[PDB]
Order: structure tokens, then C-alpha cells, then sequence
């Protein structure tokens, strides 16, 4: 998955580019598919980035497969299937760990 | 140890069904609708195909239906032509079987009241010398706009922001199950969208070997659909110089009727080279055996009006041909032609197709047959309708994919 | 705490009142069915607002305008591609239908014949139907009610027009507030609020009077009005048990289709194959009688402990009952139900029928129904009345009324627009 | 159906708890013939951009929570902080000093055009 | 609004808020199709600063320096007696050789950053 | 000189020429209030913003005339399709007190008509204009077999209420506040506005009615002052108040004519039949031409005769719609002479109108009941031209002579330059 990373830009921009009411259904969804990734994260504390740290521990229970192997010899697609069932669940992690970091910011430079 | 990172731009794909648009290179009804104008190989990837279950073939028969409908609607709609129509035979010059295929007629149109007179072929016109125009009756008939061109230009169809179309670049896909050479394309090859039964006209050619493709090669309820590797020449002909009448309808309003033809009657017709044909229809049953077995020497058969004859639209005009003799220096196939014409497989409204002046001479390549089944040897048959067939024999390498560019996996960083 | 500073919050919960646009979404032909794209499920969660008091109004509700205007809209959509009746419209020669009719009837139906179109448009036929007599007036020639006024459309016998549950749904960034009180006039706080993201479903009932198959009070008779001192305005009571009523068009019908022009149909009244008996509606007495005394006593309660209650009937569409049973449009008497006075086995009511029907008070248009074949049956629940009042302590109260019907389900929600971002002080500044 | 669960739920609730549950109304803006549903959809997007840009205006992209260095005026609220959180829901608190909020809004840009023109001066090397 | 059309870039660049916020605010199939567009459009423009390391900035500082080829002229004969029109015209040209060189350089800003978090 | 790096703006005032749909608003039963229902006074001077404005190049006009087109068209859709009205009319000629300028004017006509209910027929009749009709007693309509006319529904008004543009989001229009400005070219006083103000959608032809005016002097326009083969747009500075009347008291004959539908016919007239025309006081209409030539010589010569001309063989003489009704007004007693108390014109009345220039898709206009005046301004002019030189007098000009001033731009906020800060 290292070689399939080296450039996050080409697949992320034009994503926005170019009886009738189809054309414009068309539009309309790939702009909310658009806004919605983006919302997603804003929320996790990753606006602006593509490749982003967080707080929420790894589980076992999603993968016991080590870091060698994982980002070797697989690809993104298999990856996906392996762990589609957790989606929900590293989400909701996410959500709930930016929203801690940022009460805690607030207070550690209200302090200051 | 590990924590959750987010990766956004993740090459992640997922199977999807969305609104593909129409595009062109630069009357025509193709035109005048794709207003928009207008390949990278995956190296390791391996995608499951099934032109069956295609809905690219879905979105096509749904478009084109419903410019067609588009087009003809703001039309004028021959209101006055159902009346009491009164015909004798046209004796004048007629070469022997065109015997009765062309009938003389005449009628009162919206005092007026106006006498006319027109020429009709035996397929349009049904006894009650007493006639009616063939089902005016049970259906508005409406004529197309003479202005109006449906001549099939290569359509592009091109995936909307977020999808991407895959394609099958396998030299023997048979149309279902994994291909190991796919790569991406924004829009699809061009596809002429031309309209025809038994035989498939302008199509792409399969690259090294017939290729024969099915739901299921061994149940009998399906059409086999047979991609040849090499064109065959078929030379269609309207040999009659006729020329056309223009009638007052109303206020603006214009009907174009068949005139008198100049010149002697002869008989429309197709011809194919019998080498070619010979040929051609030996690499399908070298092929077709493969499926079938063995010991076996080759044979066919004809057909059980769009089905059991041949059906395309030659110049402009609906043109139907009788196949037998291909089916059992060159072979000629004796032609009909029609209008009043029920499109698809609707038993509703019907156009009225105005003649086209003058001898019509078009000329195309075969590119696949639709066939069906009838130790027993073969017996094959031409089979067709529907139309979808006509664009799965195009499409079936392409499929739609959604990308959802966002994923996460296990890391060795933490976020401070 | 001095020296504060502006923080800004983006997700903050608050909201504004707020008009919008509505989805139609239902659960897993039909005007409603084909609209409804949208799947949702029947008793949709609900979110509680633990500490919420709210202001909410019936009236000025513009749910119920936005309903009424969908309703009327999706009726003009489905009968828009259909058969147009405009060859009927010539001179009709009618006599009485009088071979097996029994009393009280005769007269009600008609024998017409006339010129019809056929397919071409140099030959006529003659063909004959049966009509009912509300449909048919004098120039034994006669005229169609139509012609006079619009153009009739012939309904798609294709299409059904009963009701369904619909849902209407807020989009993104709206929110429905439903009141859960168990017991409101329609106007002012309510203090259980919870919010939801669909109302419960609706049947969309056209009916005139009396008000069927809604939803129930779950606690006694509830009567609200926008001003219950001003006799301009109506009454809407709601009550806390339904009152069945059995609905019928004994008569066995026929159809009979005559083709009018290039794949033109008309559907006509063919013949009656057994007798002739008037169409009516029962009504149980004891339940009746003891539902118009628990409608009373909360009456008493606005009007006094010590006066008199009076009911009586109404002053077509607005005088009787209408209704759509079996797909047949009915218009029944209502006397006896609304005649009695109050101090300190059934009843049968007698229907008419229309063929041609004009809706939500509108002339300029109308539609055909075509018959039905074989005999209508159908059994309603009354869930409540619409009812308007007239120095005196003696009060008479009448049947009457449009929207009053969608008002009276949609009194509990309210639409809100959410107003995610604010400021507040606090001690946290940039550095 | 899983997102639509605690919307609004702190609505009753104090400030002080219900800064703790923006996600959760975040989270539910966007995501939920037909010739009034596009107008549905397109009004959403563009209510939802109204926010994101004037947050990015005033320095805040990409946060729930962002602090500014505007000093609170006590002519808007002169309550103490005891008295306003831990105590006022936001409701009420919308019903007060809504008066000011535009006054509020105009301010926070101007704080941020200084910023953006010091940033640049001290990012030089100065 | 535009008042500062007319003044010259460091003076104009002043107060950029005002022609930001009235990006967005301030048969009918026309009329949709107009709202989409613009919406369409600020987006656009605003995923093109987002793939930078410029989101939510209106001033924003980068690490790609001038070749001198494509300006041509120092800082006082650039941000003095010229307008934000003429410099438009002035460097109409260049301008993709710049984003993707804007790209390119958050890109491997970006990946460096990740590498020195991790190795901490 | 050195180490200069990249920095971005967003948020810069820069814009470009640009194409784009611009919708309507109005200030507060009328076919535009109908359309227009959007509600709807910013002007930003530019101080050293210099632009290039045009005409006969600029879009904004086409926009006008298109919308114009199609709301006619969409307006008329639902109203009554005069169908079966192409019927030999037996005509005779009205002599009820006609005066010696309309001896044959009026035609009392009566005709067969289709009523209600498809089985019978009436017997009807209608006053008719001699302009209506064609002789083959024996009378047909003009051109019904060409065309169905449809009738405009009585009920829709189609005065002209001021009409605001107003750009879309991204969008700005920019103004030329420079009183002399001849049509095109840069433009020095130049201001930006959200909207246009209110452009009144009179239509007609060789003069142009209650329009703008210049403030200090007539301003003479066109493409191509040299040519012979443009129109020359003339903006006067002051206005001439022209009166219009129709004094023939007629009254509305409604006839049924089918399942819902109404005609709508010209019933008997009370009283004396006169003439419709219009009065233009002298002394006004002398100083404008006197005030015209003075600067229209500037392109001419000033020891040049300029004559003025009538009309060359709808747009021969003056076209207006008033009080509903469609007049066509002799403009032969103006325009006389040569350089270097009223007048009364005569007018005629139509009641099919072909709008614009279209062959079918007629229009049956009716009658209005009762007798109207009008008054209005005439506030400009459109001339053409054949050693000294004439002038004559001669649907898109119409607007152009009001939105001469108007540009649209799309603006482009994203800006790149050099400084000394980079991370
Ligand atoms: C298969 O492809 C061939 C080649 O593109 C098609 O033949 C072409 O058919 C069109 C339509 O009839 C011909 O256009 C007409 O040509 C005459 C020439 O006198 C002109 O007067 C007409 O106005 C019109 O332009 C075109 O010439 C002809 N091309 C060639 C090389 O002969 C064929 O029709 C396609 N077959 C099917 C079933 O679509
Ligand atoms: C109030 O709700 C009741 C149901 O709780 C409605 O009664 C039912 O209405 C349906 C729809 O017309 C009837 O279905 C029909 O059944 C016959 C066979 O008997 C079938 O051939 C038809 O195609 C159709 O499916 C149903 O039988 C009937 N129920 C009863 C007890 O008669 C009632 O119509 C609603 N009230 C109003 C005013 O809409
Ligand atoms: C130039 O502007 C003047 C007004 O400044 C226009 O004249 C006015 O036109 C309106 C509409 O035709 C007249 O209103 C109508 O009055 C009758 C009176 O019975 C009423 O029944 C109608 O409902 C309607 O309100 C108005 O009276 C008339 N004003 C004057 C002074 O006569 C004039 O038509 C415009 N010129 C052009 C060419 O558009
Ligand atoms: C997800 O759950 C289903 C439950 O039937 C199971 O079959 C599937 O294998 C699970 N997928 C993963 C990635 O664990
Ligand atoms: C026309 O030919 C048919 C046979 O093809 C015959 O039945 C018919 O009677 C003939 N009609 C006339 C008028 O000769
Ligand atoms: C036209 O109508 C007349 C009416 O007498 C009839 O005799 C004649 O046969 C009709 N002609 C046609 C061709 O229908
Ligand atoms: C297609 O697949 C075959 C599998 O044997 C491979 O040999 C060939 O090189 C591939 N061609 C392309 C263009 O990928
Ligand atoms: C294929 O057709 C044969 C015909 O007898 C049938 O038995 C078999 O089940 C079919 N298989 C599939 C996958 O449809
Ligand atoms: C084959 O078709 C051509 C038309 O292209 C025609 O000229 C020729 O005569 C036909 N062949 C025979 C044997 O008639
Ligand atoms: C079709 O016409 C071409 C020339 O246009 C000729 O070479 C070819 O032999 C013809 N084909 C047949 C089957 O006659
Ligand atoms: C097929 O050929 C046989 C040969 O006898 C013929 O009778 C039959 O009608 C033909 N069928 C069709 C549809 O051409
Ligand atoms: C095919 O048709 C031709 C027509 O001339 C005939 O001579 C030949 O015998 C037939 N062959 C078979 C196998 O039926
Ligand atoms: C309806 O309300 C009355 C109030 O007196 C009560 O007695 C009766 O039991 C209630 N019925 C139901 C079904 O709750
Ligand atoms: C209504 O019909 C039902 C049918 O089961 C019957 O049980 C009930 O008694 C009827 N009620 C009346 C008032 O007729
Ligand atoms: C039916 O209603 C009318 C009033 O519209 C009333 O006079 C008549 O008495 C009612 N029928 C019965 C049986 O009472
Ligand atoms: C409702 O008010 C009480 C008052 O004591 C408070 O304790 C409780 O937390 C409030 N409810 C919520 C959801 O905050
Ligand atoms: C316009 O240029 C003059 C030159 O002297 C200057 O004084 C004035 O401030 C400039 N105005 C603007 C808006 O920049
Ligand atoms: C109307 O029709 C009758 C015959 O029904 C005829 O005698 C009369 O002359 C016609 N009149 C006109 C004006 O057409
Ligand atoms: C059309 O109408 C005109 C009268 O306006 C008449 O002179 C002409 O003869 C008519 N033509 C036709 C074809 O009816
Ligand atoms: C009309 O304008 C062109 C330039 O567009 C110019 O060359 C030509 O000479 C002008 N016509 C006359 C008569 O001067
Ligand atoms: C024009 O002036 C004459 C003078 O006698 C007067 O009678 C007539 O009514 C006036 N007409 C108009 C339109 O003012
Ligand atoms: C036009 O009408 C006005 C009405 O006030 C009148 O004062 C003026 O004199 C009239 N003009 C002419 C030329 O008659
Ligand atoms: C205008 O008035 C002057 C007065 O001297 C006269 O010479 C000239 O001919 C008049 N022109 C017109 C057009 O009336
Ligand atoms: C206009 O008036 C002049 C006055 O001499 C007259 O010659 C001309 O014929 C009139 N115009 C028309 C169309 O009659």
C-alpha cells in the first residue's frame, strides 16, 4: 500500500471539474459525495490533509495482521474488504476522540 | 502500538450504477443531444465482468428511446389520414416478383374535402377496393420531421466526477467471470448506435478468433451472440427513382406522400459475396463447436416482421430483407420496404417515414449475428429483437465503478 | 473570570422557526405509491428533548398548505395522460331506468343514448350508458353538466387512487419537532418535545363532515379551534374511539367499453344485472348516541355547565358526506346523525352518486369516474367531526367544512431550521 | 438510521454539557414529480457553505471550537461566566444578545485581516 | 465591495473578506442550474487552495520561489503604481506551471511531516 | 531581486468579460409581475478603474430579447385556440355617422360558428377592421390558414413595469457613469451595481417610447456612423409628451365558442365613428429635430443640408401597443424639412398581430371595452440613411438604447505575486 500512497493528489483533485434534469442529479451528487468526505474530516481533526495521526488505538479485533505484510504485499482493495465491518466502529471512535482533543485545547489555553 | 490513520485519496473502488452522459467528437438527433465533446492500464488487477447484467445496456436502450420520442413528438400528427381509403393496383411498368406491392390510393382530406391521391406499399395498407391506413386505427400515427436526421453517429458515453469505467482488454473475454488486463477510461469508445435484427451492422470486430458469448451456451431460451474477427460486405439497394408529393394538411401543417415513380419498377434487394460468407460462417461453426461437440458437419436453418426478416435502416428508409439462403460469385437476399413504423417492440404510437427521393444505395460492414438453437447435428437459427443485444455486443467490456477515496489503516505514528 | 473572550461554536443546538420543502417517503399504480421514492420505516425513533418546552400553533401551520398543494398537484399529475371525454360532450336522449327499481329511487338513473366518434373520422356510431341523474340536466333531450362550465378528463382505470401512508420527511439541516402532550388545543408550549426526522404517516382521506380513518385521541374527546368564541371559524373534534360505519352500492354494475377513437376508451355504465337498490350507510345507534354525549360534555365545558346543546344538520360537496369507497365517489345524507338536543339496532343513511366529479372547489376542471364492476362494500372508522356553531343559552352546533382535514393530523408537528453556529464568552484567547 | 440518534439531544441541556455534543449535530447537517427535491438538496449545500466559508473567514476552518482574540464586550451580556454556562441553555442564550450578532460577525473578520497581514510580516524573517 | 478595484496591490489586498463572503450570498431550471454553477465554481477554487497548504487562509506564504522568468520586475515595481488588474494581465501566462508546482511541494511537505510524527 | 517566494490571495478584485444568464426582479395580474417575482439600490464608485464598454457586441440585450420572446409564448399557451374561425364572413360596410377619413374602415361581418356541445352551429356576427379581413360580401380572415390564432387571454396584462436585471453570484455589472459617452469604447467614471435599475419593456418601432434620457446633451449612436447599413440610435436630452386617444366607444361581445372557451368580439360601437390618432405639440417636435441636427452635424458637416425624409415602402409607420390596444400611427406630418400649436396624426388599428418578425403563430388581440387615452414620452429615435444628406425614420435597438451602460463580469479571486515569507 506504500507504492499506491506516494501521491494522494492525482486521484484527489478533479473530482469538481468539467430530459436534462439527469445532468444536473449528476452534479448535485458528485458535489454532496464531495462535501461529504470532507465533512468527515473536518470532524476527525484532518482538514486539509491527506494522510493524518489520530489517537484511536489500532484493535486486534479489526486486524491481527502486522504492519510487514499490511502495507507490503496487499493492496487497498483487499484491505478494504478485510476490515468493512469496522467502518462504523473506527468512525465513531474517531468523532468521539476529536471532540475530546478539542475541549482540551480550549481549556489547556484558556489556562495560559 | 499501532494506531488509526486516515488516508484520503485512496485507490478503492466498488461496483456501481449511475447516470453515464453523452459525448461526440463534433439535424441529427445525436447532434443535437450530445452537446459534450471528446486508456491507463492497471498493472495487477483482476475484475469480475458481466455483460449480462451490464446496466450501461440499461442506460442505452433507456436514451434512446426516449430521444426518439423526443424528436417526434413535436411533429405533425396525421389526424386526417384515417379515412375511408379507396385503391387500385399500379399496373404501370412493373418488373415481375413487385406484383401487387405497390397499390394506388386516394382519399378526402381536411368546404375542403380535397381529393388526393398517393402511392402506397401492400405492408402499410389493409382491406375492409375499400382500405384503411394499417393500424391508424388503434394508434396515433405520427410523421417525423423530414428535417430531422437519425443517422447513428459514435456515441462516447463518459462517466460522471467520482465514477470511473473500467475496461476488459482480454483478446478472448467471453463475457462473464475475471479478466486479468483492465484498464481505465474516462469515456467509452465510440458506439454507433445503429438499429438492426439478425445480423449486427457496423460493430467493432473481435481481435483474433470468432467469438461466441451467452448467458448460458447450453440453454435454448437465450440468443447467442457471435463476434466476427473479420467484416463481411453486405450492398443494400431502393433501385425505384421516386420522387415526393407535398400535401396541404392544415394551417402549416404538410404531409409527404409517396409520388409516382419515374422510370421502371424493380425490386429492392441485398447482396453479399458467397466466398466471403462461406468463409465467414465456417470460422462460427469451427468455433461454435467447441461448445456443442464434435462429428459433426455444419447446417443451418432460416427463421420461424422484425424478427423473421432482416431489419435496418438503410438510407433514411425502413428497409427489411429475407435471409433465407444465408442460413441452410455473390448471393442476393430479395428486400421489402415499409412504413408506418412501430419502433421497438412498442404496440403503441407508430411513425410515418416520409421517401427519401431518388435510387437509395447503402453499404455496411456485418460485424455479428444473433443466433439460436432450434448426435442432432446443427441447427441453428438468426434470432434478434429486443435491442439490447444490439449493445451488449458493444459494451460488454466496459463496467462502473464508484470511487469512495477514503480509507484507513494501522500505523506506527500517534498524533500529538 | 475577567478580561473574556469571544469562542466560537459550530454544532451548537439551537433552531428557528422555518418554512421548507418536504419529501414524500413511505414504507418498503398508486398516485401515492409511484410518488413516495423514498423508503422509511412506519414508527420512525424518535429523539427526546428531556428539558424543551416549545411553542406550537395548528393554525398558520405551512405543513398543511404544502400538503395541500402536493395533494392537488399529484391528482392533475396522474390524470393528466388520459382518455379526454371531449367527443361525449353532444346531445344525449334519455328516458327512465324503471324495469326492477324500488322506491325512493325512481328517476335516480337514466337510459341515454347518442352519436358517438369511432375510430376514423367519417364514421359515427350509436351507443347508449347509463347515468346517474345528478350528472345529467335538462337542455326528452339532455345535456352532461359538463360543457356549461370545462372539458372532462376520464380518470385512468389504471390507476388507483386510495390512500396510502405518506411520510413526509425533513430535508438536511431541517428538523420536525413533535409534540407529545397528550392533551393540547392546538396552540401554545408544549413541554414534551421530541424530534424526528419523518411524521407518522398519513393517510390522505378526502372526506367531507365527518373525518375518517385518523388517528385517535388517546385520551378523551379533544376539540380545538382557531377561536372557539368566533362562529366564523370551524371545530375540530377529535375523538378517543372510532365509530365504524359500513358503506355500500348494493347494486351488481357492469361495464361497458366502448372505443371512441385510435386507442380512445370510454368506460360506461353498462346495465344493472340484479335490482335496483339505493346506496346507503350504517351507522351502530348505541355508539353514535354515546359518542355525541362524550363530544357534548367537552362541549359544556367551553360553553357553560347549565345550557343547551343542539345539533342539527347542514345548510352538495359541503352538505353531505363525501367520500371514495371501493374507488366509487358517495355523497350521503347526514340527517339523523346531527338531531338531537342536549340538557343538563343502527341508523341508515341514504346515499347519492356522482360520475362526475370536480375536487378541491375548483370549476375549470373535472374528471370521470368510471364505473366499477359488481357491488361496493367497505367499512370505515370515524375519528372525528367538523362541526361550526351558529343572548341565548341555547347553542346549535352544525356539521360543515378543506385543509381541515390534513390540519387535524398534522397538529403535532412543527418544522424547525437548524442554526448551527454561535459565540459565548469564555477566558480562551489565540496566542 | 445510525447518525440520526442524539440529534438535538442536549438541546434542553446546559451549555456547559452541550458544547460537549457538537459532533453529533455536525454530523447530521448534509447526509438525509421530482422538481422540488433538487432545490431541497442544492439549498442544503448551500447553507452548509455559508458556515464553512464564514468560519474559514474568521480563522476557524476545521474546528468545532475556535477561540479568537476578540475580548467580550459586557454591553452584549454582562453576565458572569457562573451564570451563562452551567446554567443557561443555548436556546436561551440564542434569545439573548441576537441583537449583537452581527456586530460580533463584522468584528471577528476585521480581527482576522490583522492577523493574516502579521502572520505574513512575521513569517518574513522580520 | 470592488472599491479597491482601482488601488494598487497592498492597498487592494487589504480587507479581502469583502469579495469573499459575497462569493456565496448576495422554465426555473435556468435558476437552478445558475446556483449550482456558482456552487460548482467556489468550490472549485476552494479545492484548488485545499490541495495547497493554503485552506483557510486568504493571505497564504509557500516554499515555491520566483525563477525571475515569469514576473520579470522587482517588489517596489510590483506592489506600487499597479492594480491587481494589470498584474493579472501582466502574469496571465504561468499560472498552471505555478499551482503544479504548489502541489507538488505540499505533497512532499506533507509526507515529511508524517515521517518526523512517527519517528519521535 | 532575491529569494522571493509564491504567496496566494484569495479574495482579489479582478474580473474578466463573461457570458452568463441573469435573472429578473421587480419593485412590488401583469405577465412580468407574474415572472419577476423576485423582490428587489448599491452603486461602488470605481476611483481609478478604467473599462471598456460596448453595444452591438454585448449580450446583455440578447438575454432581454430572448426572455421577452419567451414569455410571449409561454404567456399565450394556455389561452384560447381560435380555430374554428376560418369561415367565409359575409361583410358589409358600417355606416353608422363614419367620418370622411373612414368611409371604408369598418366591416359589420356574419358567420357560421361551432357552439358548445358538437351538434349545433350559430349564427354570429362581429365588427371587423378593414385591415382584418380579406374580399374574395365574400370575406376570410387574413392569414388564419397559415396559422391558428390564438387569443390572448383577456385577463393578462402586459404593461410595462420596470424590469431589474440582476447578477448572478460570481457576478458583478459594471456601469458607465460617463454622461457624453458615444455607445462604445473605454469609459473612465465607471461604478459597479447589483442590478440595473428598472428598464421599462416598451416595444415599437421608429420612435422609442418612455426610455431614459441624457442628461446634458443628444447623444447620437451607432456601430458605424459611415455606413448606410446600421441604425442610428438618437438618446434625446429632454422628452416630447405625445398624446394618443381611440374614441370609438365599442364594447366587448363575448360568444361562447366551445366547452370553456370565449371569444371575445368587437360588439356595435355608440355613437359617431372618428379616427384614433395622436398629437405632438409643433414647437417641441421643431426644437428636438433642431436640437438633433445641431449634433448630428458633428458627423456631417456644418455647411451640409440635412433633410429629413418620410417613411421608405408595421415599420412604415409608428408602431405601439396602448391601453392594450395595437396602434399604428402616421409619421409623414414629422420629419419634414430641411436645416442648415400641434400636430395631429392619423392611425390605424389591427387586431391580428403577427409579433416581432415571425410569418404564423399570430396573435388575436381583443377588443377593449370602452375608450382609452394615453400619454406618453418620446424619448429617443431610430434613424437610417439613404454632397447634402437625408435621414428617415426606421427589436433589439429598442433595448440596446437602455442598456448601453451595462457590462457583466465574473470575478476571479484567486491571485498569485512575489514576497519575502515562506513554511
Ligand atoms: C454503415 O456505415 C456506412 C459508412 O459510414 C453508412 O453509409 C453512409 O450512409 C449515409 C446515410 O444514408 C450516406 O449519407 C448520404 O449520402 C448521399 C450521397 O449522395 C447524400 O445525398 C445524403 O444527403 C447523405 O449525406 C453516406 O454517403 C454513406 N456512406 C458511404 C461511404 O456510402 C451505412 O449507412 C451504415 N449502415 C447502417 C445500417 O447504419
Ligand atoms: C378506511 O380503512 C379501511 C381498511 O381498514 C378501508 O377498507 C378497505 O379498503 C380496501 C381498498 O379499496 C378494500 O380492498 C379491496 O378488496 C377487494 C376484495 O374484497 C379487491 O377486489 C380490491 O381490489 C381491493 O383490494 C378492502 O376490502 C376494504 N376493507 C373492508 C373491511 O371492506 C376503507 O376503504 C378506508 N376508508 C376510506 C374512506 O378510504
Ligand atoms: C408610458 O407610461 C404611461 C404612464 O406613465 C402609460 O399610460 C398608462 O397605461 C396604463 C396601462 O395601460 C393605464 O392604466 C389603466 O387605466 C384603466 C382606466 O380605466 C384601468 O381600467 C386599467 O385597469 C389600468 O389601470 C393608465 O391609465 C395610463 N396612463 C395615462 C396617463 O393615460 C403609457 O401607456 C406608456 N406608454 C407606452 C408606449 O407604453
Ligand atoms: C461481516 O459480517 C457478515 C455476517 O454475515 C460476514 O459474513 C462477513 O464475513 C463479515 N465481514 C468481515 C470483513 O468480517
Ligand atoms: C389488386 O390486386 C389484388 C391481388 O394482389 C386483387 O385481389 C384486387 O382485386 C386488385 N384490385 C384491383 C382494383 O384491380
Ligand atoms: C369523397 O367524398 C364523396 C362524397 O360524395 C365520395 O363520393 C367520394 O367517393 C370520396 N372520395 C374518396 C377518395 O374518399
Ligand atoms: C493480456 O493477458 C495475457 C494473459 O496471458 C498476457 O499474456 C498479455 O500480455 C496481456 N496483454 C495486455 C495488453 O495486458
Ligand atoms: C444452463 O442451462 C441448462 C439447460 O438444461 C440448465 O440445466 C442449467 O441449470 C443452466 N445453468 C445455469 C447456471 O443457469
Ligand atoms: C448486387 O448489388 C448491386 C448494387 O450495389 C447491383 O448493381 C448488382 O446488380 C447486384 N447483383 C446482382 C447479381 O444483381
Ligand atoms: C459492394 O460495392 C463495392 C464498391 O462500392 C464492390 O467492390 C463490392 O464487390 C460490392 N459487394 C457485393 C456483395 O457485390
Ligand atoms: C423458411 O424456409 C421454408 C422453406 O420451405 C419456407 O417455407 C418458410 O416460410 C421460411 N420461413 C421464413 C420466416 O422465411
Ligand atoms: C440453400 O439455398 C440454395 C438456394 O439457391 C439451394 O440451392 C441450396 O440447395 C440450399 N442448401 C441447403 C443446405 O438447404
Ligand atoms: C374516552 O374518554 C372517556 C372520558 O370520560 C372515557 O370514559 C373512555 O373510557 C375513553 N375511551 C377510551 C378508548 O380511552
Ligand atoms: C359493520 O360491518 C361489520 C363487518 O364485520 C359488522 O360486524 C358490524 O356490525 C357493522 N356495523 C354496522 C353499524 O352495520
Ligand atoms: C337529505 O338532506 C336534505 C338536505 O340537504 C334533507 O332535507 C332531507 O330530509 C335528508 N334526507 C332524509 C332522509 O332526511
Ligand atoms: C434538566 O434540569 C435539571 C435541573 O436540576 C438538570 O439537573 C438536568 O441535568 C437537566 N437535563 C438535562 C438533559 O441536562
Ligand atoms: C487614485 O489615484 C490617486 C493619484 O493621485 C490617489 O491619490 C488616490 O488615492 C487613488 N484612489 C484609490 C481608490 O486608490
Ligand atoms: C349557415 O348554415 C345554413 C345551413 O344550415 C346556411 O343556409 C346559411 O347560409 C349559413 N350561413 C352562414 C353565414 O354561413
Ligand atoms: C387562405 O386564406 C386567404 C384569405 O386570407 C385566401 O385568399 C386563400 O385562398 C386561402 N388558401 C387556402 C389554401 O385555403
Ligand atoms: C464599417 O466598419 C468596418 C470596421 O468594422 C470599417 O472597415 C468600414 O469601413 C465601416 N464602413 C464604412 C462605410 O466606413
Ligand atoms: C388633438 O387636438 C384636437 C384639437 O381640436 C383635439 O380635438 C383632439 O382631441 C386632440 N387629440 C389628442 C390625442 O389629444
Ligand atoms: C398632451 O396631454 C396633456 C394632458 O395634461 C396636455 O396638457 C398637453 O397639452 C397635450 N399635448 C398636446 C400636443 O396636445
Ligand atoms: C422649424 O422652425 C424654423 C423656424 O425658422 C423653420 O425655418 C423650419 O423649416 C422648421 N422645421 C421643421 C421640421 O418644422
Ligand atoms: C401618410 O400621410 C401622407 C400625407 O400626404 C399620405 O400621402 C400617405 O399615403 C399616408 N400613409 C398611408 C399608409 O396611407
Amino acid at each position: 500500500m506504500g507504492a499506491a500512497s506516494m501521491t494522494l493528489t492525482v486521484q484527489a483533485r478533479n473530482l469538481l471539474s468539467g430530459w436534462g434534469i439527469k445532468q444536473l442529479q449528476a452534479r448535485v451528487l458528485a458535489v454532496e459525495r464531495y462535501l461529504r468526505d470532507q465533512q468527515l474530516l473536518g470532524i476527525w481533526g484532518c482538514s486539509g490533509k491527506l494522510i493524518c495521526c489520530t489517537n484511536v488505538p489500532w484493535n486486534s479485533t479489526w486486524s491481527n495482521r502486522n504492519l510487514s505484510e499490511i502495507w507490503d504485499n496487499m493492496t487497498w482493495l483487499q484491505w478494504d474488504k478485510e476490515i468493512s465491518n469496522y467502518t462504523q466502529i473506527i468512525y465513531g471512535l474517531l468523532e468521539e476522540s476529536q471532540n475530546q482533543q478539542e475541549k482540551n485545547e480550549q481549556d489547556l489555553l484558556a489556562l495560559d | 502500538n499501532l494506531w488509526v490513520t486516515v488516508y484520503y485519496g485512496v485507490p478503492v473502488w466498488k461496483d456501481a450504477e449511475t447516470t453515464l452522459f453523452c459525448a461526440s467528437d463534433a439535424h441529427n438527433v445525436w447532434a443535437t443531444h450530445c452537446c459534450v465533446p471528446t486508456e491507463i492500464h492497471l498493472e495487477n488487477v483482476t475484475e469480475e465482468f458481466n455483460m449480462w447484467k451490464n446496466n450501461m445496456v440499461e442506460q442505452m436502450h433507456t436514451d434512446i428511446i426516449s430521444l426518439w420520442d423526443q424528436s417526434l413528438k413535436p411533429c405533425v400528427k396525421l389526424t386526417p389520414l384515417c379515412v375511408t381509403l379507396q385503391c387500385t393496383n399500379v399496373t404501370n411498368n412493373i418488373t415481375d416478383d413487385m406484383r401487387g406491392e405497390l397499390k394506388n390510393c386516394s382519399f378526402n382530406m381536411t368546404d375542403k374535402k380535397q381529393k388526393v391521391y398517393s402511392l402506397f406499399y401492400r405492408l402499410d395498407v389493409v382491406q375492409i377496393k375499400e382500405y384503411r391506413l394499417i393500424n391508424c386505427n388503434t394508434s396515433a400515427i405520427t410523421q417525423a420531421c423530414p428535417k430531422v436526421s437519425f443517422e447513428p453517429i459514435p456515441i462516447h458515453y463518459c462517466a460522471p466526477a467520482g465514477f470511473a469505467i473500467l475496461k476488459c482488454k482480454d483478446k478472448k473475454f467471453n463475457g462473464t467471470g475475471p479478466c486479468t488486463n483492465v484498464s481505465t477510461v474516462q469515456c467509452t469508445h465510440g458506439i454507433k448506435p445503429v438499429v438492426s435484427t439478425q445480423l449486427l451492422l457496423n460493430g467493432s470486430l473481435a481481435e483474433e478468433e470468432v467469438i461466441i458469448r451467452s448467458e448460458n451456451i447450453t440453454n435454448n431460451a437465450k440468443n447467442i451472440l457471435v463476434q466476427l474477427n473479420e467484416s463481411v460486405q453486405i450492398n443494400c439497394t431502393r433501385p425505384n427513382n421516386n420522387t415526393r408529393k407535398s400535401i396541404r394538411i392544415g394551417p402549416g401543417q404538410w404531409f409527404y406522400a409517396t409520388g409516382d415513380i419515374i422510370g421502371d419498377i424493380r425490386q429492392a434487394h441485398c447482396n453479399v459475396s458467397k466466398a466471403t460468407w462461406n468463409e465467414t460462417l465456417g470460422k462460427v461453426v469451427k468455433q461454435l463447436r467447441k461448445h456443442f461437440g464434435n462429428n459433426t458437419i455444419i447446417r443451418f436453418a432460416n427463421s420461424s416482421l422484425e424478427v423473421t426478416t432482416h431489419s435496418f435502416n438503410c438510407g433514411g428508409e425502413f428497409f427489411y430483407c429475407n435471409t433465407s439462403g444465408l442460413f441452410n460469385d455473390s448471393i442476393t437476399l430479395p428486400c421489402r420496404i415499409k412504413q408506418i413504423i412501430n419502433m421497438w417492440q412498442r404496440i403503441g404510437q407508430a411513425m410515418y417515414a416520409p421517401p427519401i427521393q431518388g435510387v437509395i444505395r447503402c453499404v455496411s460492414n456485418i460485424t455479428g449475428l444473433i443466433l439460436t438453437r432450434d448426435s442432432t447435428t446443427e441447427t441453428f437459427r438468426p434470432g434478434g429483437g429486443d435491442m439490447r443485444d444490439n449493445w451488449r455486443s458493444e459494451l460488454y467490456k466496459y463496467k462502473v465503478v464508484k470511487i469512495e477515496p477514503l480509507g484507513v489503516a494501522p500505523t506506527r505514528c500517534k498524533r500529538r
